[PDB]
């Protein structure tokens, strides 16, 4: 249904609209990416992030 | 008549040869002797403890009545005259009770022994069966008999050891079974009694208290069990949460009381420190360290991991009690019972003493109150909790409350099998 | 947990502990950050002296990697009642911040909107802790976790006796028997959107533990978004 409507628009995290067009965010640690949608990592072990080193 | 309303003086009294020896506030519906002669038995409970703890392999279950062992000997304190008495008074430390006491003293015990009967079985099931026994051709007292009958439960009962010992043997054992309906059995064991043994002590006892607070099956599985011998078991570990009375005191020993229906017998427990081997607890107990472990108690909200045991103890007195002072009452040779004979020619002494008590131990227990609470079930838990997980070496103490007396002692070495 | 399984190596990182000078443990935690743990309010209503235990899976045998924080904060919301245990939430500032390893990382935490719209539409969650296992059983070793529907909000009342506040919400099976027990509140509640995990809601209530027609009461974290870091700023 429209912008944020349609697959989260095409984000990694957050969803928005900021002038009647799709805008993407993430959460503290994280770094939205050149591209804009999609977060890109801060650190090593960042939330939501099971830990799985092997 | 019924010696639970019977003061004495209201019964021959006042026997032959009485011993004489050369702020603490009595409790509510009591008798200041009774918690006297009570207070006597905790005395003697500890030291015998002790000894008839060595007795045995740290590896043993215990478990015993004090109190039985206690009162059986009382029923000879009553017939004793010289030098055998006094140790049979200063071994059951009969020796501090006041003078009446200290006479009519057989017949309290008995009015002892009845509140300590109602209370218990009142709400759980306290089996009792002890007799004293002694040959035929001895003409026992008529008195005596008259006495311990109304005071000790039945007279004495003649059999003919001399004749044929061992026809008489299981005939004792036996009648143990028609008195605890089975439960106890074998009070005496084989090579006990010959033709020689004229007299010998029998008390046992049979007790399954029932929980205040129930256990649930449920909550029932196979756990480990940390033997003092440094070995693994797999016993029936029993688990409940709820508000007990405790106190872990400044050594570290873990003292908890699980009351049984109605509050009025509680079987507190004692678990020592991991460091603490439950023997030094042993070696070091004393009356006045009983008192430390109880005096001071709170009710918290602690878990409980209990094991479900059962115990059955048969063991000779006199091997012990002798090493505590108590020689004369079972030499021939020397003794002094001219209570129960006074014919003879110094001929009458105690053989043995045998002592057979058993312990049962399940989830079982109830009130059942009701669904009393229907109201926000918060999920957090007791932001206090404390543990007792008795899956280790722990001490066992059956007492009344008001008059807290030590009905029975025991302890829990071995349960998983 | 009643039900559910057991967080494998790293499946529950932000799971956190508190427990007592005694050492017990007795509400779950939700790890937002190297300072910040949130936990449930009524959690430390009559609590007295405790501790936050980070990245633990096992109770009965401590082997590293398990680590001990201290409470430099206390923060219970100002409106929590334990008569409606509304506001059942609060959050705890450590003393040392954590050190983030195997078992041990946070949860982030959504924004409100998207939320709102993109956590709590999802199917279901995630809730974790070392509760009990029926009603009334024996406490967890380990540490549990359960999946879990989200309930319809409209449902959950009319199978609630007691009220419910726009500030909770219900998560459980309509009929098969599994949830979140005693042991569990404070714990955390996460819900998932791509390849990341957000904290929804958390442990508060329930009546008994999987009774036939009942269902989860969970603290909408999506509706505290505010008050939360607001109060992660003291
Ligand atoms: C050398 O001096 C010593 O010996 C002399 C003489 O002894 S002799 O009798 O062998 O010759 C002693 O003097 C004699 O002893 C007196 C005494 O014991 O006080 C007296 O005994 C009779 O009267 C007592 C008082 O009765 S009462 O009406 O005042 O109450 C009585 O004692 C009471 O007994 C009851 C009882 O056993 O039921 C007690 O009840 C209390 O406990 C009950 C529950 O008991 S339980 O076992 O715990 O379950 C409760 O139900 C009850 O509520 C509770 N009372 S409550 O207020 O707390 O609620 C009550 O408290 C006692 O006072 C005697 O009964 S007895 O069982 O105690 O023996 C009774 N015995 S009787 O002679 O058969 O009638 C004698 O009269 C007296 O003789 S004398 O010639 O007048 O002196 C002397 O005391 C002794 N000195 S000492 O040895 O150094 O101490
Ligand atoms: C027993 O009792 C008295 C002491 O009161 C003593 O003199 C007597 O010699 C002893 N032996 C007996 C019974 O003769
Ligand atoms: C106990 O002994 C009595 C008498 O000998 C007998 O009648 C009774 O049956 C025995 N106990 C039972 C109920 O078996
Ligand atoms: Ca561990």
């Amino acid at each position: 249904r429209k912008l944020c409507s349609l697959d989260n628009g095409d984000c990694d995290q957050f969803c928005h609209e900021e002038q009647n067009s799709v805008v993407c965010s993430c959460a503290r640690g994280y770094t939205l990416a050149d591209n804009g949608k999609a977060c890109i990592p801060t650190g090593p072990y960042p939330c939501g992030k099971q830990t799985l080193e092997r | 008549v019924d010696i639970c309303t019977a003061k004495p003086r209201d019964i021959p009294m006042n026997p032959m040869c009485i011993y004489r020896s050369p702020e603490q506030k009595i409790p509510e519906a009591t008798n200041r002797r009774v918690w006297e002669l009570s207070k006597a038995n905790s005395r003697f409970a500890t030291t015998f403890y002790q000894h008839l703890a060595d007795s045995k392999n740290d590896n043993d279950n215990i478990f015993l009545s004090p109190l039985s062992i206690s009162t059986a000997f009382a029923m000879t304190k009553l017939g004793a005259c010289n030098d055998t008495l006094q140790q049979l008074m200063e071994v059951f430390k009969f020796d501090t009770i006041s003078e009446k006491t200290s006479d009519q003293i057989h017949f309290f015990f008995a009015k002892l022994n009845c509140r300590l009967y109602r209370k218990a079985n009142k709400a759980s099931k306290l089996v009792s069966a002890n007799r004293l026994f002694g040959d035929k051709s001895l003409t026992f007292n008529e008195t005596y008999q008259d006495i311990s009958e109304l005071v000790y439960g039945a007279k004495l009962q003649p059999l003919d050891f001399k004749e044929n010992a061992e026809q008489s043997r299981a005939a004792i054992n036996k009648w143990v079974s028609n008195k605890t309906e089975g439960r106890i059995t074998d009070v005496i064991p084989s090579e006990a009694i010959n033709e020689l043994t004229v007299l010998v002590l029998v008390n046992t006892i049979y007790f399954k208290g029932l929980w205040k607070s129930k256990f649930s099956p449920e909550n029932t599985r196979k756990e480990l069990f940390y033997k003092a011998d440094g070995e693994s078991c797999s016993a029936s570990m029993m688990y409940q949460e709820g508000k007990f009375r405790y106190r872990r005191v400044a050594e570290g020993t873990q003292v908890l009381e699980l009351p049984f229906k109605g509050d009025d017998i509680t079987m507190v427990l004692i678990l020592p420190k991991p460091e603490k081997s439950l023997a030094k607890v042993e070696k070091e107990l004393t009356p006045e360290v009983l008192q430390e472990w109880l005096d001071e108690l709170e009710e918290m909200m602690l878990v409980v991991h209990m094991p479900r045991f059962r115990i059955e103890d048969g063991f000779s007195l006199k091997e012990q009690l002798q090493d505590m002072g108590l020689v004369d009452l079972f030499s021939p040779a020397a003794s002094a019972l001219p209570g129960i004979v006074a014919e003879g020619r110094d001929d009458l002494y105690v053989s043995d003493a045998f002592h057979k008590a058993f312990l049962e131990v399940n989830e079982e227990g109830s009130e059942a109150a009701a669904s009393t609470a229907v109201v926000i079930a918060g999920r957090s838990l007791n932001p206090n909790r404390v543990t007792f997980k008795a899956n280790r070496p722990f001490l066992v103490f059956i007492r009344e409350v008001p008059l807290n007396t030590i009905i029975f002692m025991g302890r829990v070495a071995n349960p998983c099998v | 947990i009643v039900g559910g399984q057991e967080c494998k190596d790293g499946e529950c990182p932000w799971q956190a502990l508190l427990i007592n000078e005694e050492n017990e443990g007795f509400c779950g935690g939700t790890i937002l950050s190297e300072f910040y743990i949130l936990t449930a309010a009524h959690c430390l209503y009559q609590a007295k002296r405790f501790k936050v235990r980070v990245g633990d899976r096992n109770t009965e045998q401590e082997e590293g990697g398990e680590a001990v924080h201290e409470v430099e904060v206390v923060i219970k919301h100002n409106r929590f009642t334990k008569e409606t245990y509304d506001f059942d939430i609060a959050v705890l500032r450590l003393k040392t911040p954590i050190t983030f390893r195997m078992n041990v990382a946070p949860a982030c935490l959504p924004e409100r909107d998207w939320a709102e719209s993109t956590l709590m539409t999802q199917k279901t969650g995630i809730v974790s802790g070392f509760g009990r296992t029926h009603e009334k059983g024996r406490q967890s070793t380990r540490l549990k976790m359960l999946e879990v529907p989200y309930v319809d909000r409209n449902s959950c009342k009319l199978s609630s006796s007691f009220i419910i506040t726009q500030n909770m919400f219900c998560a459980g099976y309509d009929t098969k028997q599994e949830d979140a027990c005693q042991g569990d509140a404070g714990g955390p509640h996460v819900t998932r959107f791509k390849d990341t995990y957000f904290v929804t809601g958390i442990v508060s209530w329930g009546e008994g533990c999987a009774r036939k027609g009942k269902y989860g009461i969970y603290t909408k974290v999506t509706a505290f978004l505010k008050w939360i870091d607001r109060s992660m700023k003291t």
